[PDB]
């Protein structure tokens, strides 16, 4: 333990341990602000009972509050009660006050709670599969510089404060911020009960009227603005996909029945209500309509019913299924959209050869070569070997005087694309 | 201990990170010398291990044992799996665990460049794996629950082929490609 | 070191952990190359009757546990024991007249012998500069690969003593060769030992479809070991009678699955009624013209590439015209492709069918 | 030839009874930590050790509370001088 | 066969009072001889003598502190490692267990000071 205990003094103290870890820290009025503050606080108020305070390092409370920030969970300084961070009561600091690192660490604590209930999330449907997919995207980013910080922090070669780290994460902060209402209207504002249908268009509605907010909101919303335009094409993957399933294959394939369309199964093509009564849209509820779509949610009802009929019409083998351009080689209605997008605004044998020279190499020269046998070792060791085999940037930032209105962008790079292979 | 997280997450299971057959990898016990923060990030991490182990586990248990030549093929599919299709999800799990080994073999060398690193560039740089795996790991084990056979079990593979994870579509699609090239075989063997 | 010293501690000196010995990777990467090549080292040692390293207990590398680095050491020994095993098994060298395996088993060893140079170049090929965990991976398919093969050949790496596994089948010759190498490439059809076993078993019929080829042209029984479904009687063969033609040559016909391979049963008959016809007629009159003639008889082999079957044909049908007037690539190179695109195009039965029955059926 | 092989085995099952005997400590180690025995990885692993030694339960409680307020005392007195 | 050298229980207890302290070994002598009159001190048999009898007391006194989950899972542990059978003083063990658990809900009534007069 001797050696151990060396290393442990010497590998960073066991504060973080309930075990009290006494450091060195200079006595001068500028740096034992605590210290002085606690002597001041003693000669003050002979009722004052000196409350058990921890002391913890700054560099230990950054490196905490980035572990916070990173979604850790379980820390030590602030504890999750009833999934609401909370700092414990009894740390103090060399350099602050009780009451303003508290306060600090409060508002600190309120961004960790709102990333907490945020972290939470598993994604059991096709829409929620891509608000997860989304919220994963924008974590990574986040936690690359928070690992960048953290890095910085680690060389310990330069003095980094507290106020430094929080102005340096000011952008990202603002950004969690718009983040968190927008999720917290677009999901947490969702009943419960609500149909996976209704879900989803809440979820939609609220993504629009989000990205009308952030579009009105000019260039100081470019990152917000970036942020919701990538969370809006990835919503609409999974619903572009299956409006692209049915208006090429005729076919709604539909598991969640969250598209506002749904197929009654009692009508065959051969009844006299397939027209009318196959398709259905989930009408029930006026605001059953997907406010993306709404401004050709018309057409496109007309063209899926056009192509359930034509592939529920016994059509003869018509020519027009050309081999040509497969469906699997059409642009999705997401890629298509995608493509359209970037490009409106600029926007973003050999392996036997190689087993032969390899054998050459390492082969005697009189041995035959088996080319079963060669491919096979190849395989497993020459093509195992070489399998170093390891987006639409959505940012309005670039161009945003000449990006159009997120409904003007939609209408010019999707809504004509759809119009085209409706009429066709 | 990053190289043996990483033996553990390669299989190699240790004191801190125990392999448990029921458990799976798990951190052992709260040692003195790590925060708590660092021991949930530990047990995140340790998750994401028991995952691939598992993984690797049935790899090992579907793929690893040589084909007895029992006469009858079609009784090894009942209780065991077996079917051809099934050394194809075999093969293709182990495809999809390559890049993953890739990806770790990277860790390793950037650890082996810079001693000071922690387990958060870890994290990040493994969260993509941590959000691939356990979405597999459901399909297979749905798989090995219900008991799909032979090209049935194709069909299980396209229903999880309409999972929302960009990166476990395109791999069950390369699973279903091979699947789909080996059922093409049996096909034109008879036509 | 300090959780060890805990658990220790917590064990009361029951446990006696074996000393964490330190050493440098620089040494355990030597190590793990001489297990590629089965080699026992300084933490590895080779128990004999395994044919397999055994990890020196206490072996500790620094920046991983010395349990964790011994469970890696331990895997990475499983498969050099099975590299070392697999290669005294496909070591017995000389068919020498104590040989009992056949010719066709020969010829498999030849080819595993070729197989193991093979796995010998790669090790070789094995850069020292690369990572343990770099390696392990690197090298565990293909040790997969080997075990798989080891255990579908019944020559697998576990000792015969300690391994309480039934008594290990010899491994099969001729027709039973054959009928295993077909069983096996069915079984293995997914795996990437699948085309090593076609090679192998084109390897092993090889010698065989010699015999078949003397057998078919001249009459000679060529079975040393008998695995040819064909006996010469010579006592009957001297009779000028039925007698001659019924008992002189004899197809081995109750075991028809054990003495024709599975792959010639569909012309295994035929074969047998030719044999007989051609060595009646060279018994009974040999100077015949069509007993008699010089014509080189086509040769009879399996083909495994596209392009070298369709010139096999072609040189079978010039052949057979010219014999009738006188009367009156597989696995061989490297980075050559189609060598192999009928194995990838074709199953190894309907491939071996086409390959095999086409010379056959010309020649008979 | 045969000899050589048994040692691996044995040696195997050494190690498995020492990861089950580490497989029950980390179990003691959670149950004092649902407890709030306050025990540390190090204390735990000496509390064990003497309890395999047959110490009383009561002289042991005495004395750990004894230990405890004088261990107060002197973090008390290592915080106030750092 | 070399059985660790478990240093005698005067040693493991200047050991453990080195760790609870943390200092050195040399520190801790006065509070040495102390553990030293303490252990050899007679102390009263303890209550319950059974693992099981011992584990329903724990249950018990945890739901007396509102902690039934609590309770459960230190009957599962309790059973568990019964059924490892590693220890050999399964009872001593889970009396000393009993008397080291704390109540997470009554506040820690805070040492005054002069408990330390008495420390000298």
């Amino acid at each position: 333990p001797d050696d151990r205990s060396w290393l442990e003094h010497h590998v960073v103290h066991q504060y973080w341990t309930a075990r009290p870890s006494q450091f060195p820290h200079s006595l001068h009025l500028h740096s034992n602000l605590a210290a002085v503050w606690d002597q001041h606080l003693y000669s003050s108020d002979p009722l004052y009972v000196p409350d058990d305070r921890v002391l913890v390092t700054e560099t230990q409370v950054i490196r905490e509050t980035l572990w916070l920030l990173s979604g850790v969970k379980k820390l030590f300084i602030f504890q999750l009660i009833d999934g609401k961070v909370t700092v414990r009561n009894n740390i103090i600091v060399t350099h602050l006050t009780h009451s303003c690192l508290r306060s600090v660490l409060e508002q600190i604590a309120a961004y960790g709670q709102v990333v907490f209930r945020l972290q939470e999330t598993e994604a059991p449907f096709r829409t929620y599969q891509a608000f997860m997919w989304a919220l994963y995207k924008y974590f990574i980013s986040f936690k690359e510089e928070l690992a960048e910080i953290e890095k910085c922090i680690i060389n310990n070669d330069t003095t980094i404060t507290l106020a430094i780290v929080v102005d340096k994460l000011a952008p990202r902060l603002s950004q969690l911020k718009v983040l968190h209402k927008v999720f917290s209207t677009g999901v947490a504002e969702v009943p419960p009960d609500t149909r996976n249908v209704v879900r989803a268009s809440h979820l939609l509605n609220t993504l629009y009227k989000a990205i009308l907010e952030y579009d009105n909101v000019g260039e100081a919303s470019e990152q917000t603005v970036s942020l919701l335009f990538s969370l809006w094409v990835e919503t609409v993957r999974p619903y572009l996909q299956t409006v692209d399933e049915w208006i090429v294959h005729g076919h709604l394939w539909d598991g969640a029945r969250e598209f506002i369309i749904q197929r009654n199964k009692n009508v065959p093509v051969n009844h006299r209500d397939f027209w009318y009564a196959t398709y259905t849209l989930y009408s029930v509820r006026q605001h059953t309509m997907v406010s993306f779509l709404k401004p050709v949610l018309k057409q496109i009802i007309m063209a899926g019913k056009s192509m359930q009929l034509l592939k529920n019409l016994q059509c003869a083998e018509s020519t027009t299924c050309q081999a040509g351009a497969r469906d699997a080689e059409r642009k999705s209605l997401y890629t298509l959209f995608l493509e359209s997008v970037q490009s409106r605004l600029r926007t973003p044998k050999e392996n036997l050869m190689k087993m032969q020279s390899i054998a050459e190499s390492h082969l005697e020269l009189d041995d035959v070569h088996d080319p079963l046998l060669a491919i096979n070792f190849a395989r497993m060791y020459l093509e195992q070997s070489d399998f170093h085999e390891k987006d639409v940037c959505v940012d309005r930032s670039s161009e945003s005087v000449t990006c159009q209105t997120f409904e003007l962008t939609l209408r010019s790079c999707l809504y004509p694309h759809i119009d085209k292979q409706y009429l066709d | 201990m990053i190289h043996e997280l990483l033996l553990a997450l390669s299989g190699y299971p240790g004191s801190i990170f125990t392999w448990n057959k029921r458990s799976g990898l798990q951190v052992s016990q709260d040692f003195p010398f790590l925060h708590p923060s660092e021991t949930s990030v530990l047990n995140r991490l340790c998750r994401l291990g028991t995952d691939y182990i598992r993984f690797t586990e049935f790899i090992e248990q579907y793929t690893g044992h040589v084909q007895q030549q029992d006469h009858h093929p079609s009784q090894q599919g009942q209780g065991g799996l077996h079917g051809i299709y099934l050394r194809a999800f075999c093969t293709g799990l182990d495809s999809v665990l390559q890049p993953y080994r890739q990806a770790l073999l990277d860790l390793e060398q950037e650890f082996l460049g810079d001693p000071h690193l922690s387990i958060s560039h870890v994290n990040y740089f493994l969260d993509q794996f941590q959000l691939l795996f356990p979405s597999v790991m459901v399909v297979v084990e749905q798989i090995k629950s219900q008991k799909i056979h032979g090209c049935q079990i194709l069909e299980t593979v396209y229903k999880h082929s309409c999972g929302g994870l960009p990166p476990v579509r395109s791999a069950l699609e390369k699973i279903l490609a091979v699947c789909h090239g080996v059922m093409y075989k049996q096909l034109s063997a008879w036509m | 070191r300090l959780h060890q010293g805990e658990l220790q501690l917590l064990a009361g000196g029951v446990l006696q952990a074996p000393q964490p010995v330190l050493v440098k990777e620089c040494e355990l990467v030597k190590d793990v190359l001489n297990v590629l090549i089965g080699v026992v080292s300084a933490t590895f040692s080779l128990c004999q009757p395994a044919q397999a390293f055994v990890v020196k207990r206490g072996v500790h590398v620094s920046g991983a546990s010395p349990e964790s680095i011994s469970s890696l050491l331990s895997e990475v020994a499983e498969y050099g024991t099975c590299y070392t095993r697999l290669s005294h098994f496909s070591l017995q060298p000389v068919l020498d007249s104590l040989y009992s395996k056949g010719l066709v088993f020969q010829a498999f060893t030849s080819g595993l012998r070729r197989y193991l140079q093979y796995y010998r170049a790669c090790v070789l090929s094995t850069p020292p500069t690369l990572s343990l965990l770099t390696i392990g991976f690197l090298f565990k398919k293909l040790g997969r690969q080997l075990r798989y093969l080891a255990e579908l050949c019944g020559v697998g790496a576990v000792l015969p003593g300690t391994c309480g596994g039934g008594p290990r089948a010899a491994f099969p010759t001729g027709v039973k060769l054959l009928s295993y190498l077909y069983q096996e490439a069915l079984h293995n059809c997914s795996n990437e030992h699948y085309p090593v076993l076609l090679s192998l078993l084109k390897t092993s019929c090889e010698p065989y479809t010699r015999f078949i080829h003397d057998w078919v042209y001249s009459g000679v029984f060529r079975d040393a070991y008998g695995e040819f479904m064909i006996q010469v009687n010579h006592e009957y063969l001297s009779f000028r009678d039925k007698l001659y033609w019924t008992h002189g040559y004899v197809l081995i016909s109750k075991e028809v699955e054990d003495c024709v391979p599975v792959f010639l049963k569909h012309i295994a008959h035929d074969i047998y009624v030719c044999g007989k016809t051609i060595n009646l007629l060279k018994l009974c009159c040999p100077r015949h013209y069509l007993c008699w003639s010089d014509v080189p008889v086509p040769r009879i082999s399996v083909i495994f590439s596209l392009e070298e079957l369709k010139e096999i044909e072609k040189d079978c049908a010039v052949y057979v015209g010219r014999m009738e007037r006188v009367a009156r690539p597989q696995v061989q190179s490297a980075a050559d492709e189609t060598a192999v695109q009928l194995s990838e195009l074709l199953t190894l039965p309907v491939l071996m069918k086409r390959s095999i029955t086409a010379p056959l059926a010309a020649h008979i | 030839m045969a000899s050589s092989s048994g040692a691996g085995a044995a040696a195997a099952a050494a190690a498995a009874n020492l990861n089950a005997v580490r497989e029950t400590m980390d179990v003691l180690l959670e149950i004092s930590r649902i407890l709030n025995t306050g025990l540390d990885m190090e204390t735990l692993s000496i509390c064990v050790r003497l309890c395999e030694q047959g110490i009383n339960p009561e002289a042991l409680s005495s004395v750990i509370k004894e230990l405890r307020k004088a261990t107060e005392a002197l973090k008390a007195a290592e915080n106030m001088t750092s | 066969m070399a059985t660790p050298d478990q240093k005698s229980p005067n040693v493991l207890l200047q050991n453990l009072c080195c760790r609870i302290l943390g200092r050195s070994e040399a520190d801790v002598a006065q509070q040495f001889q102390y553990a030293v009159r303490v252990i050899g001190s007679n102390f009263a048999p303890t209550v319950e003598r059974d693992e099981f009898l011992v584990a329903e007391k724990i249950k018990k006194e945890l739901i007396r502190q509102r902690r039934e989950a609590d309770a459960a899972l230190f009957s599962e542990l309790h059973r568990k490692l019964h059924s490892q059978g590693v220890l050999k003083n399964k009872w001593s063990i889970l009396y000393l267990l009993l008397s080291l658990s704390e109540d997470p809900r009554r506040q820690p009534s805070k040492v005054s000071s002069y408990a330390t007069l008495f420390a000298q």
